[PDB]
DNA sequence: TTGT
DNA sequence: ACAACTGCGATTAC
RNA sequence: GUAAUCGCA
């Protein structure tokens, strides 16, 4: 019913997998719950499973994230216990635990964490028929039934008719003899198995049977079956069918099964793995309802059903689950576009899924089934290539748990249209073609000829027997593919980089929308829920940064804007007003603009002049030289906000003291303390100083200080006290530090298109290069990366760029525009450039001789450049990783407990790490020398280390170390602990004497 | 030419009860023997302090804190004033407290245990060197059975004679009685044995020449007509000469080794020391508090009564072994014996063993200090030897240096006051750092390091910013773009590193790859496009001129710096075709062809054209000039080409 | 990277620590052999010690113990010369270590590798670099 | 490199002495490795 | 490619290396126990199987290495083939 | 898994 | 039974 | 101090 006019919902999968979950899952659950009746008296207790009724949370999402606590619901269910003695059944609501609920976004809120539930992709049940070619001989036929417990019950065929099931680990085992154990007698199996001739002249139970619904299905649809969906078990005449195409594939009359096909897998969603978590819960709550029946029967007390049940099972299972399960991750929000790019995700490993060495080449690569259905250019790059992927754009989770696509039925019938979201098995049977009608040869359309696809192949055909048709352009990509302009341009292998990249960039502190874009980006802003959109109509009467009154229908609602945020990945989230005062708002508009979101379109960069071309080397490689413009005007600016906590955990001899007052430290410090042991808000803080200080009595001085790097202002501090653990906890002291990051040398800046670069250097604006305007270009890129990155379509997006500042136009354009003719972007950027050239008499943004190309000038000398280079403003972003984050330095500081090596870790303070790759270099080399110092005294080596500061300030000379390092000594201990000796035992060749080093 | 000799041997071997006793007994002042774990308690509750003749006692191991000791009266090693080693009161002893990580201790086993690598792995020495086979001592060690005869050096009454006893349902309590109790527990240990005392006097009471002699007859008799059967048969007694042949090699080099087989059982258990396993608690340590237990229960059912049932202590004693083998090697059984939350034990093997067992992750690969690590940036104004350094790395990496420059010159009076006007970034401490690190050399260093060139030394440049620079002809080397990669950089400490790292490891020393003697060094992207244009050429054919010069190149140029002059005043263009005068050298290159033209006038001098060049010459056959046709580009190349030949050779004198 | 490591491992040990070992054996390089590649011939002779001397005639084009180069190389194809004998690591007299000649000419520099070189690494990484493409 | 607790016990039940000729062995053991300037000539 | 590199210096088998050089070596091994007696036998066995694996080990690296247009020294190559083809089996016939 |  | 790239950095969970 | 997960080049 919807999303077959229009881009359905990015967070729809995982809102409609809560749904279906809390609709049936909850109940489907609680009916299998077993009666306890653990007693000679048979004292039985029961919960009404019809009596089932969610309650609203007590605290809101906005509570529970400041103050670190689950957003749940209240399972209460009315329980009736039968006493012994009393011989009645006593009926009260209980309060089973609480249950987890899902923001309209699709994350959860566990613990004030935002954490996202990542679809799993696993084999469906059902019979496999793969075959293996033996080394000599005809191949081998094999037949797998696949059970939803993961029950493999193999059939083999050799050269003889031998139908061999491999369920024991010994050389076969006789069909027949199953059959007859099955329950057939010999005579109705022969008369009901088709070529019973091959059969009679031959001459755990309930795991392996527990087929889920759509095994039943799928086993019925391989082998035809008339078995009713309802009896999901593993039937004899299942396996005698299964037998019999068996032996059938041996005489040609067969196929094989492809297990990369879609139609085989199924997708877990949010809702099975809440299912199965609930059931858990549910076993754990009846082990502990036993327990404390058997408890009160000790003590010979009859309890009313509440003091039975404990809400403790219930929300530990969904804690540990939203804890430490796999496929529960923490929300990335570096930028809107993460937020849902990281719901899309479908992965093959997890929990009862190919691990990263398991999977095989065949797993990672694309099968014609993936059309529509998963996106081919976004894997994640690394060991786990092929096995983490995202979901179409168009694609929609089945009543079957299969992924279906939308596809147009041009076949005439009395509607003439449809959109009908085809299953992965079902489009394979008919002619499916993405290409347009706009061809006539004198003869009938329908006898014009188009590329299709038919039973996983390509072949041309007539327009007559073409079925159906792919008419959205963004139904075989994903939201990262997506945004990318001109994407027909270049090459696929950039479109993953580019698609990785654009998760990469940061919020700046203004935001600018782009010239030239897909189209997507509103939608991408709608769906990411850093946007204000009213659920009410009204008018805004009153307008305020922390809140904004909606009157509507004689009531007033207040929405709050957020102002000056964290995230998770240290990226600040604010929002602005976009409507005025007194202004009509329907039900869905956008109040307001969040963070790298500008006019309702998502924004995660700017636009700035750029020329390709080399410019003394500073662009040599990847690197790009700009100008002081974007500094001393805040182009790239950003805010990155860090948090610093530390608990005042009260230990039994002592609890934590906060005192401002601490001896030992000197009176630079400690004046941006309070009365209190805590920063001040508004306060300059820098690197070494103190943030919160405390006695600490068990006195010592466990404070908090300010690591390198850390140079912000205190915007807030939190004094969180803890409670709910059952016991008093330790306050928590949260400080925030806000540090505006400007542009400089070595941050790094991407382009849409696969462009990634390092700055190198920042000229001024009067040594830059000036076109004929007179303007300095911002950028200056390598022309040398097109031909080596294969990058075209960033040529096309400078030029409409330029056309478009000049013209104050900005151009959404849907990818594949060559669909209606040749050299469609080629014409469309050619006519906007002409036209700004003339409507703006400047003559060379178009220039007849070389289009898109212009003629500029050298800032230094002022003499032109001989051959012309491309100007253009394309949409530059600024990314996250940056110079100051990576800048890292070790003097000599700190040691590990065991290892006595130095600590690893940036912020820890740790040196680099010399492996063996570089010790293999070194000794090639051949500075025994440097080798021996790194692997002693630099490294290891307590008492060498300790004479080397001593040696360095008094400027003597370093003695080679002679004693063996502290690993070798370690070694020794630890083979002698496994009663295994090591002595050096060094021999003198001058006298002949064995003397031992220890 | 007489070598240096060094001669250097590592040795192992199996170690005797005895050494692991004497690697942790020790006499205190008063006359005790300290050094036996006893208690699985490892620190007190709610106290924090080392329980006594515990996995952390104080006594046996070692005192935690220097010069402090556990009674509570701190003491000074090495005073003038006498002081005893240890206090009366408490065993621990008034020492620095470096001895906890290298001192080692020892559990008594009051029943012995087989070691795991030398029982359970597939090639078995117990069952090499004993022919029993292994599963009959697995059955043996684990599983409830006797061994009738496990002595053969003293007399036995008994004729049992048998390998494997299934049951002790043989006629035991009529024996006992009949023998008085004590003389029946004298033999039996000459009679039927079980567990772990049968393995070790057949390993105890053993002749290996005997043993190599059988094993010698043996193989003689076998392989007469083996082959001629079956390949089952052969496959047999190959693998039983297999066999023998190993059964020789272990029994000749237990014979000339110093080393016992006796010590295959272990009598007695190390115990690692404390802070190599500090206690956040370790899996090491509770195995051990497990195999503790269960050896002091053991313990006390042995001291209990004699008239204990043999049922609960043989199951203690398999429990023993059980938990010996789990910390030993766990896995080689297939047994995982995970925790308390489905987590399977590490053990010493899985410690040594692995990627990131103890050798790979801790002696072949360690971490540094002086190290920092950042992005990587062109600096296309630098020279092969020199790269842009920041100062912010640089600072931390040279503060040693800047310390002792600050209190040798009168800027700072102490290492902290220096400290402080280094932190506060006073100018002077720049000028110092800048002036320290002038003839100091850095290595750099990636990542990938596949080739040897991945590390090189250059010369450190202060540069303000965060972004190390980096030559652009030396990427090529460290397989670097500048799109985001990071590197390290490492400081010489020492003379004879400073000297290894100015001398060999410098990139004008290395300027040909080791595989096949190439320039790895060479322009590459922008200069090699520069070279290009430059010497690429002029339209020569019709796209110079539109009509045949039949119906009807002109600048002459004495010098090529003439010919430079007039393209920096954009008289000429780059391209554009002119002559240049040469002085008699005649080292242009160009095809073997004849002149396509040559005037000879009446006076006798001839003119001879060729493709690129005009010779003139006179009736003497003398060169009166050359003139070659050429571009600026060329003849800039040569010129920059040369002048750097002869700068370099001007600037050696 | 996994086969870059093990090769090292088994050449790790050979350094250069003699001028000569004594060897009068040398492995005998023919064109006509392997169907005469002139590239490949060249780069086979090019930085190899000479065993034995080469006679055109009364002449001796180069004599024994001496590093063979691009004009011997030149000279040699010129005059055809038959089947001549080279040093190499194979005709060495040791496993755990090699000598100057039977090496060669060293690849860093141009000349002979000198006592202290390992370069049983360097050949593990000269074989391992180029693994990628 | 491979197999360290076969090849350990290997060499413990049997004794085996090694001379520090390689390059590894005096890696592990912390010293001057005996090529180039560790080379003694 | 570099699989078939990884293939030719761990031997596996001697037909994977080659079918020639096993036809070849198990031809020598199976005539010169006839030929040059007990003595003369074994060791000239020995050096025409170094030689023709040595070349037949280097020539196969070499093309594969070629082919894709590596170019190597032959000299590094055969450190590593030394090692390999540096080792001797005794027949479990001698026994002293 | 893949092969050893 | 054994092994299957090198390191770095970030987070949360124990 | 160890894991899990992602990223980096
Ligand atoms: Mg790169
Ligand atoms: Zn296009």
């Amino acid at each position: 019913n919807e999303g077959i006019s229009t881009i359905p919902g990015f967070n729809q999968i995982q809102f409609e997998g809560f749904c279906r979950f809390i609709d049936q899952g909850l109940t489907e659950e609680l009916y299998k719950f077993p009666k306890i009746e653990d007693t000679d008296q048979e004292i039985e207790f029961q919960l009404f499973v019809e009596t089932y009724q969610l309650v609203e949370p007590l605290i809101k999402e906005r509570d529970a994230v400041y103050e670190s606590l689950t957003y749940s619901s209240e399972l209460y269910v009315s329980a009736g216990l039968i006493w012994k003695n009393s011989r009645d059944m006593q009926e009260q609501t209980i309060f089973i635990g609480n249950i987890p609920l899902m923001n309209s976004l699709g994350t959860s809120i566990v613990n004030g964490i935002y954490r996202i539930v990542i679809n799993q992709i696993l084999q469906s049940p059902g019979i496999y028929y793969r075959s293996e070619l033996d080394h000599n001989g005809i191949s081998v036929y094999t037949g797998t039934i696949i059970s939803d417990w993961g029950g493999r019950s193999e059939l083999e065929i050799d050269r003889k008719a031998r139908i061999w099931a491999r369920v024991s680990r010994k050389q076969k085992i006789s069909i027949l003899v199953l059959s007859s154990a099955m329950g057939l007698n010999l005579r109705e199996i022969l008369e009901n198995v088709c070529y019973p001739e091959i059969f009679l002249s031959f001459l755990f139970f309930q795991q392996r049977c527990e087929l889920g619904r759509i095994g039943r299905r799928n086993m019925n649809r391989r082998l035809n079956l008339d078995i009713p969906q309802n009896n999901t078990f593993l039937l004899p005449r299942d396996i005698l069918a299964a037998a019999d195409h068996l032996i059938g594939l041996k005489f040609g009359m067969g196929a094989l099964d492809d297990m990369n096909h879609l139609k085989n897998k199924r997708i877990r969603s949010v809702a099975d793995l809440l299912q199965d978590q609930f059931g858990l819960a549910l076993v754990r709550l009846e082990n502990v309802v036993r327990g404390t029946i058997c408890g009160a029967i000790r003590h010979k007390l009859i309890p009313t059903p509440q003091n039975l049940v404990t809400s403790t099972p219930l929300t530990t299972t969904y804690e540990s689950f939203f804890g430490l399960h796999p496929l529960s991750q923490v929300l990335d929000r570096t930028n809107p576009l993460t937020q849902i790019v990281h719901g899309r995700k479908l992965s093959y490993l997890g929990p009862g899924g190919l691990t990263g060495r398991t999977a095989s080449f065949r797993i990672r690569d694309i099968h014609p089934s993936h059309y529509g259905r998963i996106c081919p250019i976004d894997t994640s790059e690394g060991i786990n290539v092929g096995l983490i992927g995202s979901l179409a754009i168009h694609a929609r989770i089945g009543h079957w748990g299969s992924l279906e696509s939308p596809f147009y039925e041009i076949s005439e019938r009395s509607t003439g249209v449809r959109m009908l979201y085809l299953s992965p098995g079902r489009d394979e049977y008919y002619m499916v073609a993405a290409g347009n009608s706009l061809a006539l040869n004198q003869d009938i359309q329908e006898e014009q000829v188009v590329p299709a696809r038919y039973r996983q192949e390509f072949l041309t055909i007539a327009w007559e027997q073409v079925h159906l048709r792919s008419i959205f352009p963004f139904q075989y990509f994903s939201i990262g593919a997506s945004l990318i302009p001109f994407i027909e341009h270049n090459d696929a292998n950039r479109a993953l980089m580019s698609s990785n990249m654009q998760r990469q960039a940061v919020p700046l502190s203004r935001s600018e929308k782009c010239i030239v874009g897909t189209g997507l980006e509103r939608q991408a802003a709608l769906d990411s829920g850093a946007l204000a959109i009213a659920e009410r109509e009204g008018r805004v009467v009153y307008t305020n940064t922390d809140k904004i009154l909606l009157a509507g229908n004689g009531d007033i609602l207040s929405i709050p804007l957020v102002i000056y945020q964290r995230s998770n990945k240290n990226t600040c989230m604010h929002q602005k007003l976009q409507v005025p005062r007194g202004k009509c708002i329907k039900k869905g508009q956008i109040l307001a603009d969040g963070a790298a979101t500008v006019g309702g379109e998502l924004a995660l960069g700017k636009n700035v002049l750029v020329a390709y071309m080399p410019w003394e080397g500073y662009n040599s490689e990847d690197a790009v030289l700009i100008s002081e413009r974007l500094v001393y005007e805040d182009i790239y600016t950003s805010f990155h906000i860090r948090k610093y906590e530390i608990q005042t955990h009260v230990t039994s001899q002592g609890p934590e003291k906060v005192t401002n007052e601490i001896p030992h430290l000197e009176a630079h410090l400690l004046r941006n303390l309070d009365k209190n042991g805590i920063v001040m808000l508004g306060s300059w803080v820098e690197t070494g100083d103190i943030l919160v200080g405390k006695l600490t009595p068990q006195s010592k001085e466990t404070c908090l200080k300010l690591p390198i790097g850390g140079r912000g202002r205190v915007i807030d501090v939190r004094w969180i006290q803890k409670r709910g653990g059952s016991s008093y906890n330790p306050e928590t002291i949260r400080v925030y530090i806000l540090q505006k990051r400007e542009i400089k040398v070595g941050d790094k800046v991407a382009g849409r298109h696969g462009n990634k670069g390092i700055i190198s250097k920042i000229l001024p604006r009067q040594d830059m290069p000036y076109l004929q305007d007179g303007r300095s270009v911002d950028m200056v890129f390598n022309p040398l990366g097109v031909p080596s990155r294969m990058n075209v379509g960033q040529i096309f997006e400078c030029s409409l760029g330029l056309a478009g500042s000049l013209l104050d136009r900005h151009y959404r354009i849907a990818p594949f525009d060559e669909r209606y003719e040749q050299e469609a972007s080629r014409k469309l950027v050619f006519s906007e450039l002409y036209e700004a050239s003339k409507q703006t008499a400047n003559p060379w943004v178009f220039e007849p001789e070389y289009p898109g190309k212009s003629r500029i000038f050298d800032g230094r000398t002022g003499n032109p450049f001989e051959q012309p280079v491309i100007i253009g403003k394309p949409y530059i972003l600024k990314l996250i990783h940056q110079v100051d984050d990576k800048i890292h330095g070790r003097s000599s500081g700190h040691y590990a407990l065991v290892t006595q090596q130095p600590l690893r870790g940036r912020a820890k303070q740790g040196g680099q790490r010399v492996g063996e790759m570089e010790v293999w270099a070194l000794e090639g080399f051949g500075v025994a020398h440097i080798l021996q110092e790194m692997l002693t005294y630099k490294s290891d080596h307590i008492r060498a280390r300790q004479e080397v500061l001593g040696t360095t300030i008094i400027g003597g000379t370093i003695p080679n170390p002679e004693d063996a390092p502290e690993s070798f000594r370690l070694l020794v201990r630890e083979l002698r602990s496994l009663a295994l000796e090591l002595n050096h035992f060094l021999v003198s060749e001058k006298n002949f004497q064995i003397n031992r080093k220890e | 030419m007489i070598d240096r000799y060094k001669h250097q041997q590592l040795r192992i071997g199996s170690v005797s009860p005895q050494q692991i006793s004497a690697w942790a007994t020790k006499i205190l002042p008063n006359g005790e023997i300290v050094g036996e774990v006893t208690k699985p308690y490892t620190f007190h509750y709610k106290t924090n302090k080392p329980e006594k003749d515990g996995l952390f006692c104080e006594r046996i191991f070692g005192p935690i804190k220097s010069g402090i000791c556990a009674c509570g009266n701190y003491r000074v090693i090495g005073d003038e004033k006498e002081d005893p080693k240890f206090c009366e009161q408490c065993g621990v002893e008034f020492v620095d407290s470096r001895i906890r990580r290298y001192q080692m201790g020892y559990i008594k086993l009051a029943c012995p245990v087989t070691h795991v690598w030398y029982l359970k792995r597939l090639p078995s020495y117990i069952a090499n060197l004993l022919d029993k086979p292994l599963k009959e001592l697995e059955g043996l060690v684990y599983c409830d059975f006797s061994f009738a005869r496990p002595i053969t050096k003293k007399p036995t009454f008994l004729r049992l004679r048998g390998l494997f006893e299934y049951e002790i349902q043989s006629w035991k309590y009529s024996i006992p009685l009949f023998f008085t109790t004590q003389g029946f527990d004298t033999f039996r240990n000459r009679e039927i044995s079980t567990g772990a005392g049968a393995i070790r006097e057949q390993l105890a009471d053993l002749d290996l020449r005997i043993i190599i002699e059988n094993s010698l007859v043996e193989w003689e008799e076998l392989g007469e007509e083996g082959h001629t059967g079956n390949e089952w048969e052969d496959r047999k007694v190959g693998r039983r000469k297999d066999f023998l042949v190993r059964r020789v090699e272990l029994a000749k080099h237990f014979i000339r080794t110093n080393i016992e087989p006796e010590w295959m059982v272990l009598c007695l258990l190390p115990v690692l020391p404390p802070e190599l396993r500090p206690i956040m608690s370790s899996d090491i340590n509770e195995l051990y508090r497990r195999v503790i237990y269960r050896n002091n229960t053991l313990t006390d059912l042995l001291t209990t009564s004699r008239s204990t049932p043999g049922e609960l202590v043989m199951c203690q004693e398999k429990l023993v072994q059980e938990a010996v083998d789990t910390l030993l090697d766990n896995g080689i059984r297939g047994q995982p014996m995970r925790d308390g939350h489905n987590k399977v034990y590490k053990s010493f093997s899985d410690v040594i063993e692995g990627k990131e067992g103890r050798f790979r992750e801790t002696l072949l690969g360690k971490r540094v200090d002086y190290s920092g690590r950042s992005v990587i940036v062109v600096g296309p104004s630098l020279s092969l030897h020199r790269c842009g350094l920041p100062r912010e790395i640089a600072i931390e990496l040279f503060q040693t240096f800047v310390i002792r420059g600050l209190i040798r010159q009168h800027l700072a009076s102490n290492i902290g006051v220096a400290k402080s006007k280094i932190r506060e970034k006073e100018p002077i401490v720049w000028e110092i750092l800048q002036e320290v690190m002038q003839g100091h050399p850095v290595l750099l260093n990636r990542a990938p390091t596949l080739h040897r060139l991945g590390i090189q030394a250059f010369q450190p440049v202060l540069v303000e910013g965060r972004a190390i620079c980096l030559h652009p002809l030396v990427c090529k080397g460290f397989n670097a773009d500048f799109d985001g990669d990071q590197m390290a950089v490492h400081v010489p400490l020492s003379l004879e590193a400073q000297v290894e790292a100015r001398l060999l490891m410098f990139s004008h020393m290395n300027l040909l790859s080791p595989a096949i003697g190439d320039p790895i060094s060479v322009p590459t992207q922008d200069m090699l496009i520069g070279l290009y244009v430059l010497t690429s050429g002029n339209h020569r054919g019709i796209c110079v001129n539109r009509y045949n010069p039949c119906n009807r190149k002109e600048p002459f140029f004495s010098n090529s710096y003439d010919a430079i002059g007039a393209y920096r005043q954009k008289r000429i263009n780059l391209d554009s075709p002119l002559w240049l005068r040469w002085r008699l050298d005649q080292r242009v290159i160009a095809s073997r062809e004849t002149p396509i033209e040559v005037h000879y006038e009446s006076l006798g001098t001839f003119y001879e054209i060729y493709g690129h060049y005009l010779i003139v010459r006179s009736l003497k056959k003398q060169i009166l000039f050359i003139y070659i046709r050429t571009t600026v580009g060329h003849i800039a190349l040569y010129r920059e080409i040369e002048e750097a030949i002869q700068g370099f050779s001007r600037a050696y004198s | 990277g996994y086969l870059t490591r093990r090769l090292v491992e088994v050449v790790q040990h050979i350094v250069v620590r003699r001028t000569d070992c004594g060897t009068a054996r040398g492995i005998s390089v023919s064109p006509r052999n392997g169907m005469m590649p002139e590239r490949i011939f060249i780069q086979t002779l090019i930085g190899r010690v000479l065993a034995d001397d080469i006679y055109m005639g009364p002449r001796c084009i180069a004599t024994r113990n001496q590093d063979i180069g691009i004009g011997l190389v030149n000279r040699f194809i010129t005059f055809r010369a038959q089947p001549i004998s080279i040093r190499t690591p194979f005709t060495c007299r040791s496993t755990s270590w090699i000598c100057r000649l039977c090496y060669g000419r060293s690849p860093t520099h141009g000349d002979l590798v000198e006592l202290g070189e390992a370069v049983g690494i360097i050949a593990g990484q000269s074989i391992g670099e180029p693994g990628t493409q | 490199f491979q197999e360290t607790a076969r090849v350990l016990a290997k060499a413990a039940l049997r004794g085996r002495i090694d001379w520090l000729k390689g390059l590894k062995e005096n890696v592990v053991l912390g010293g001057v490795i005996p090529v180039g300037t560790g080379f003694k000539g | 490619g570099l699989p078939k590199v990884e293939q030719v210096l761990e031997v596996r088998s001697v037909d994977s290396i080659s079918m020639n050089l096993e036809k070849r070596i198990e031809g020598w091994n199976k005539c010169i126990t006839r030929i040059l007696g007990i003595p003369w036998g074994f060791l000239i066995g020995a050096e025409l199987t170094i030689a023709q694996s040595r070349i037949s080990l280097v020539n196969k690296i070499q093309q594969v290495y070629r082919s894709q247009g590596v170019q190597i020294h032959n000299r590094h190559l055969e450190i590593i083939v030394r090692q390999i083809t540096s080792k001797v089996l005794v027949s479990e016939d001698g026994m002293s």
